């Protein structure tokens, strides 16, 4: 499916054993995938692009408005793998409870903040050793595959420097700010938003389906 | 004994050199950076957590203490030789090894100051302008700080000693220190853990957890991270290690033995020096 | 000119002291060591792939080099002034710019030395020892040569600009470490921390920019472009800048030095 220029690209409410398999949003606005208690399903292949906000007029919708490409909802049971969300205001909000949700293998890319997880448990994004491209992900792929060595534990501020400003990959890439981070992830500064996927990814996954 | 003196000579080089306004000023900015305008690595600007601060702050100073100590140390021995000076000293009723401890002491009592000083405008920082830190930890977590970099300051002062000795030019002594700092710090961790990795898998598992004393900048950051601090979780490296060479006071006795040690080989090779 | 005789002078320092064998050596270990032992964090072993022995080559090299340059050059005039033949050599028909430009050649062609030989006989292992995976390492370890050995030559400069104001060789040492300081610790973190202050406000048009400011940056751009804004012939061009005018500056200092 192609959906373009709208204000929910695929709202995919209250519903079970469905498969999303290949389809595809572009410029949508305000949520890109909005899915309520959707269990039991095989989401796999979409791709969302430049969920813009709530922003027509001289306004202003202070903490709210933000678009989604992944707004998953309290769907305990699905296969999300092989997704690329890309340009949105944020990525795979996730609340209610989403626990033995199975993701792996999807492309986040140019993403203000890219997770919003809120649950109080600790759920593993990475499946069989396949996490998430991530491009907030700061360096070490030291193994030639080893697909990553630090996981990719979010925090909401440095998503929003490193898209605004793209460069400070290269300022955070210095030694001494390396082992800052080194000692940044070892004593807890910032508490963990849950979600921590062991094995990131370093290669970008999803190039089929770029433009096709 | 006359050792003051030599001692004395060398506290009034430190005010006569911008060395203990450098050191002093260069060390306390970096004890106030890492601890407001650090952190920003993960986007939270200004915090004081005492854990992490004596963390970070510990392993750039395990980097910067040694290098400074090399370079205040380097040219004590061969330094005076090339400037003439040293040939009359000896004809004083000083011994070979007396003029070495004077200097020795001399040097260090420069660091120690000068870190105490560095630190004593950082520890007032935090103290007056964060918000409800107990201070207590922060006194005693930041007094083990004091002494571990004062005492690592002077194991690599003796060091430097060592190789000065054994130097016969000023370039060829910086160039001699200069390797024994890289070695330290990026070849004795990494070639050790290169070993567990692949020279053991299974080939002698029970070693590798002692070894780590025989580096001083090891058992320094094992010192620091360790501690009684809370969140006691160590990355790799130390972790081989953090959890039981059996210390509280072996590390400190290691430390101060690796100094001894120094402080002897510098006496035996400095009495050779000459011819 | 005739800066060629100080060159060969400090030519001949370099073979007779210790650091052709020390910083050579220097290199040859630690490349190895990052090139076979610098997995071993998740399984020890080797050449894993060019560009990955290449990315923590160059941390480590703008951890080290530059501070190899500021411990090669802190003596290099304050030094002589300190033996009393500086002087001596003033009195040659030489003038006051020619010895600094003759002792910046002369270090210079050391580094520029101990980086061929050293990373010259880590490339030849990666060759040996390991699997032809790929050869044409050239466009690679050929750019970390230049590169490195740029970033040396600047602060190499850095060191002259030092050297030449400060009196007694002990307190220059003190201004290297801020040199290599400011670089290494201070530029980032004040630069992240001020990023951070700026929320949305910096004007990100203008940080591409303002990292061209610190040599360090600019060495690691150029070894990160194995597949920006700033074109790679201006990033070159910029840190050549900062030779030239840390050469002027060290110049134009060494001429009031007496």
């Amino acid at each position: 499916n192609v959906t373009r220029r709208t204000r929910t690209g695929y709202a995919l409410m209250q519903s079970r054993k469905l498969t999303v398999t290949g389809n595809r949003s572009e410029q949508d606005q305000n949520y890109g995938i909005l899915m309520n208690y959707i269990t039991y399903s095989t989401i796999t292949g979409n791709f969302v692009s430049d969920v813009q906000r709530g922003d027509t007029g001289g306004d202003s919708m202070i903490s709210g408005g933000e678009g989604k490409a992944l707004f998953i909802y309290n769907s305990l049971f699905n296969t999300i793998e092989n997704n690329h969300f890309e340009k949105s205001s944020l990525g795979i909000h996730l609340t209610a409870g989403s626990e033995d949700n199975r993701i792996s293998g999807n492309a986040f890319v140019g993403n203000q903040q890219q997770v919003k997880y809120v649950a109080s448990r600790t759920q593993e994004w990475s499946v069989d050793g396949r996490g998430n491209y991530w491009s907030d992900y700061l360096g070490w792929d030291r193994n030639n595959d080893g697909l990553g060595d630090i996981a990719y534990e979010p925090n909401d501020n440095v998503d929003r420097l490193l898209w605004l400003y793209p460069q400070v990959r290269l300022l955070m890439n210095s030694p001494s700010i390396e082992v800052l981070r080194w000692v940044q992830r070892a004593f807890p500064v910032i508490k963990s938003p849950g979600v921590q996927d062991s094995h990131p990814l370093m290669k970008l996954p999803t190039e089929k389906l770029l433009t096709e | 004994n006359q050792v003051w003196n030599i001692a004395r000579k060398e506290l009034s080089d430190g005010l006569r050199n911008r060395w203990l306004l450098a050191i002093s000023l260069l060390f306390a900015v970096l004890a106030v950076g890492i601890a407001w305008l650090g952190a920003a690595a993960s986007g939270q600007l200004g915090f004081t957590s005492i854990p992490a601060t004596i963390a970070s702050l510990a392993s750039l100073a395990t980097f910067l203490m040694p290098l400074i100590a090399l370079l205040l140390a380097y040219d004590a021995i061969v330094g005076e030789d090339e400037g003439g000076t040293l040939m009359l000293l000896l004809t004083y009723p000083l011994g070979r090894g007396q003029i070495l401890l004077g200097k020795f002491v001399g040097h260090g009592l420069i660091l120690a100051l000068a870190v105490l000083i560095g630190f004593g405008c950082a520890a007032l920082a935090i103290a007056l302008l964060v918000e409800g830190v107990e201070l207590g930890m922060l006194f005693w977590a930041f007094g083990r700080f004091m002494i571990s970099s004062t005492l690592l300051g002077w194991v690599f002062l003796a060091f430097a000693y060592v190789l000065s000795g054994k130097v016969n030019e000023k370039s060829s002594a910086a160039g001699l220190a200069l390797g024994v700092w890289f070695l330290f710090v990026l070849v004795f961790d990494l070639v050790l853990l290169a070993l567990l990795v692949l020279s053991e898998g299974k080939f002698n598992p029970e070693l590798l957890p002692w070894l780590l004393l025989l580096n001083p900048t090891d058992i320094y950051r094992l010192i620091n991270l360790s501690g009684f601090e809370g969140s006691g979780s160590a990355m790799g490296v130390l972790s081989l290690g953090a959890d039981l060479p059996v210390p509280a006071a072996v590390l400190w006795l290691c430390l101060l033995a690796w100094i001894g040690v120094s402080l002897l080989l510098a006496y035996a090779i400095f009495r050779r020096r000459l011819t």
